[PDB]
């Protein structure tokens, strides 16, 4: 009989729980499991944060989970309570579909990896596009929140580490009518505009930019995913270019890849000596899982090349590397894929890009 | 006057009798009905279920919390509970009062003890007193470390004094140290003064490593904040004699007096709001229904909680949730491995015991 090693998961539906079970079952078939054998333990999201935190203790940590997969529910319910409660013990949490950049902050989320990249990493794709289409002068407009500043920081790092940002403009989140801000951008000579903003904030920008005739010929608009989503898409100027993370919302796909990565890391962990078990339950336990930090390092440096969502590696923030994006272009008010970022390379397809105006 | 429920939660041995004594000298618009509660555990579940049970079995307007641990996580658990239930919580002693940087936007959690920025400035005052102008900084990723470094940098770059910040080390204690990474980072240190921002548990490991590479002996002076010294009756063996710490762990401001001030703050704030709006926030009937009743709740009571004066003493909190004017005590770990009073920080002025540091 082998040593049973529980893996935890907080997932959207029972359908996804079963997918998690089968994924762990396959890992056990795939691996040599005479010594070590994985067991799946899962719940679905609780209706509020406090209940969710308690469930992590009662349902997962009570089973001595070595790690916890977490999906982003699609219905105000974040992985945060799970990151917190697990982080208390240094039990690693693997985010499946959460994109917000704040989860890359080690101070707040001190044992958190994810198989999808934060929105801010869309700057990586923008940069390659600026090289490709030789946009050597760009204007960067970002919302003055964590996400907006995260994108600015990431792009500026790439630019300071060729093309240059002629100016950066920040606006207050929730500001309808941004004429003042956009007038400042209009003056400048550069006419390639990059935007990071929430759905509603992007809508405001788009509308104001239209009244200022900055969405016509001569201009280029390069944005991310939130900015061509929902209501933002409703008022987006034709010719705009945006992004869509391939498989970004496929919880099933990420469960597969995450389980594979965790299984591989666990078998690698037990090659080392002096591996201690995670605490059984929360009650009466206030010490960290001593082996937690080691297991985090092992996960961080895990490589899974043949993943459903592509090549799986993590950067120094535990964020997904080699993510794949659909390069979208709004033509005749229809989102059209004009290429993909395959993780390291831009690949233009045979569909021709139509810029703002032309 | 109507009565508001205030739960006072005590973790670890404590003179309940002496605590009930230091406390109905209220002739306000509202009077406190306090309830002493003993707790044995300080894990997430125990703390959450306990406070939630209190809130469902009784009408709690606010919580006064005190523990005897060095567990800074407790503060972070309380802030979470506070924000989610929108209930005022005062961390007045122990881990509950250990600096909690970046409290939630909806938090109503307030702590006794100095802010990060104030401690940083107190340290520079100490260094100025003894003309220690050359130093380096070591922090972990423990929340607040940026505020600490920034505060230091902001102060010294805006002064004509010859400060020389040589090195700033950022240690990642979320990964293991089998590759001797932290040892390699510490070996870069050369300054005679080292400011260390981290937790008590983190400090004990960092000192162990620092000792191995000869950075704790004579010639090196380390200065840490309150939460590293924590409970000054518990002195890890890795802590180097000569360690200096800003502290607030119960020297002149006893637990009884704190519990009495905590009850006062909450009660006064409710009285003030009632006298101005003719209503106070209704105690949450449960934690397990917060998602529904959030459009009906608010951290309105905060604006009153931070501006209370009692018995002619200003008990104001910062908007960041810290004590405004705490009398801080500078302490030194002496040859007998005992923490020793060696200065006081009062009226934004530093009064040190020694002009020249005796030998430790
Ligand atoms: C995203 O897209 C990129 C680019 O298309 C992919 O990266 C390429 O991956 C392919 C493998 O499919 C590599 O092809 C190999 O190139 C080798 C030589 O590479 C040198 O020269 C190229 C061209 O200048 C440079 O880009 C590169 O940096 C090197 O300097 C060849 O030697 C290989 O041939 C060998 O294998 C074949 C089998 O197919 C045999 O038939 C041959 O005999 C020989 O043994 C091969 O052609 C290519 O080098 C990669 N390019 C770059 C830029 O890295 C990514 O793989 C793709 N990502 C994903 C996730 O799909
Ligand atoms: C803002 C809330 C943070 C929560 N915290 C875990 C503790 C805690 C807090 C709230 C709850 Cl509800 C629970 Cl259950 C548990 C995680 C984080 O605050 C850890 O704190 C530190 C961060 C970094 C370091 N240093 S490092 C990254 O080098 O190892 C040390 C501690
Ligand atoms: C999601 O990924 C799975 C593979 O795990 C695949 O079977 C399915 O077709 C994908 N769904 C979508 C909508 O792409
Ligand atoms: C861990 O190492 C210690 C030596 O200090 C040894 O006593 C113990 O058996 C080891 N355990 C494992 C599982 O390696
Ligand atoms: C704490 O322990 C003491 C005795 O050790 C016991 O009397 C008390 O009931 C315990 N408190 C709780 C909340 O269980
Ligand atoms: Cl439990
Ligand atoms: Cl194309
Ligand atoms: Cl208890
Ligand atoms: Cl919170
Ligand atoms: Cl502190
Ligand atoms: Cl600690
Ligand atoms: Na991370």
């Amino acid at each position: 009989d082998p040593k049973i090693v529980n893996i935890g998961a907080v997932l959207s539906t029972k359908k996804h729980e079963q997918i998690f079970r089968e994924a762990v079952n396959q890992a056990n078939k795939r691996h040599f499991t005479r010594k070590i054998q994985l067991q799946a333990t899962s719940v679905t999201h609780r209706p509020n944060a406090i209940q969710m935190a308690l469930s992590v203790c009662e349902d997962l940590i009570s089973s001595q989970v070595y790690a916890i997969l977490v999906s982003h529910p699609p219905a105000h319910l974040t992985p945060t309570p799970i990151s917190y409660t697990a982080g208390f013990y240094r039990i690693p949490v693997i985010g499946l579909t959460t994109r917000m950049s704040i989860y890359s902050d080690k101070s707040i989320h001190l044992s958190f990896l994810r198989t999808v990249p934060p929105y801010s990493h869309q700057a990586l794709v923008w940069f390659e596009m600026m090289r490709l289409f030789n946009w050597n002068h760009v204007i960067l407009i970002v919302s003055d929140d964590h996400e907006g500043r995260a994108a600015q920081k990431k792009l500026e790092t790439l630019l300071e580490g060729g093309p240059k940002a002629d100016k950066v403009l920040q606006f207050e989140p929730g500001t309808k009518n941004l004429t003042a801000l956009l007038l400042e951008a209009k003056e400048l000579e550069a006419r390639v505009i990059i935007l990071s903003a929430s759905e509603d904030d992007a809508t405001a920008v788009y509308k104001s930019a239209a009244m200022l005739d900055m969405t016509g010929a001569g201009y280029v608009w390069l944005v991310g995913e939130r900015e061509i989503s929902g209501s933002a898409l409703r008022y987006a100027p034709d010719g705009i270019i945006g992004l869509q993370l391939i498989n970004g919302k496929n919880e099933s796909a990420h469960i597969s890849d995450a389980v594979a990565v965790v299984a591989q890391a666990i078998h690698e962990l037990f090659e080392m000596e002096n591996i201690t078990d995670p605490p059984r339950g929360c009650v009466g336990n206030t010490n960290i899982w001593k082996t937690g930090p080691l297991f985090k390092r092992v996960l961080m440096s895990s490589k899974y090349p043949d993943g459903v969502t592509g090549r799986i590696e993590f950067n120094e923030d535990g964020d997904r590397k080699f993510a794949q994006y659909s390069i979208m272009n709004l033509q005749n008010r229809k989102l059209v894929q004009v290429g993909i970022f395959n993780g390291s390379y831009i690949i233009q397809n045979d569909r021709k890009i139509i810029w703002p105006g032309g | 006057p109507p009565s508001i429920g205030i739960a006072v939660i005590l973790v670890g041995t404590s003179d309940e009798v002496a605590i009930k004594d230091a406390h109905d000298f209220h002739h306000l618009s509202v009077v406190p009905r306090v309830e002493l509660v003993a707790m044995n555990e300080t894990d997430p579940k125990s703390i959450i279920t306990r406070i939630c049970d209190l809130m469902s079995d009784r009408k709690i307007q606010g919580v006064v919390f005190a523990d005897d641990t060095d567990q800074e996580a407790i503060a972070q658990i309380l802030d979470f509970i506070s924000a989610q239930t929108l209930t005022p919580i005062l961390g007045i002693h122990g881990g509950s009062s250990m600096i909690m940087a970046d409290k939630d936007e909806s938090s109503m959690f307030f702590q006794f003890g100095p802010s990060i920025e104030q401690q940083a400035s107190v340290m520079l005052n100490i260094m100025e007193e003894y003309d220690w102008y050359i130093f380096s900084i070591v922090t972990t990723y423990f929340p607040g470390y940026q505020d600490f470094v920034n505060k230091i940098r902001s102060t010294i770059e805006n002064s004509f004094v010859g400060w020389e910040l040589e090195e700033v080390l950022l240690l990642d204690m979320s990964l293991d140290d089998g590759d001797s990474k932290i040892q390699n980072q510490l070996k870069k240190l050369q300054s005679p003064i080292i400011l260390l921002y981290c937790t008590k548990e983190e400090a004990t490991y960092i000192f162990e490593v620092a000792n191995s590479v000869g950075l704790t002996g004579y010639g090196y002076t380390w200065i840490v904040p309150s939460l590293v010294a924590g409970d000054t009756d518990t002195v890890p063996s890795e802590f180097p004699t000569g360690l200096i710490s800003v502290s607030y762990d119960e020297w002149d401001y006893g637990l009884p007096a704190r519990v009495r001030d905590g009850i006062a703050i909450i009660t006064t704030a409710a009285s003030d709001m009632l006298s101005e709006h003719s209503f106070i926030p209704e105690p949450k009937s449960s934690c397990y229904n917060t998602h529904e009743k959030r459009i009906y709740q608010s951290n309105m009571l905060n604006r009153y909680l931070i501006n209370v004066t009692f018995e002619g003493r200003d008990l104001s909190f910062s908007e960041d949730g810290y004590q405004m004017h705490p009398k801080l005590v500078i302490i030194l770990l002496n040859k007998e491995r005992k923490w020793e009073r060696v200065g006081k920080w009062k009226d934004k002025s530093l009064q040190m015991k020694y002009y020249v540091w005796p030998r430790m």
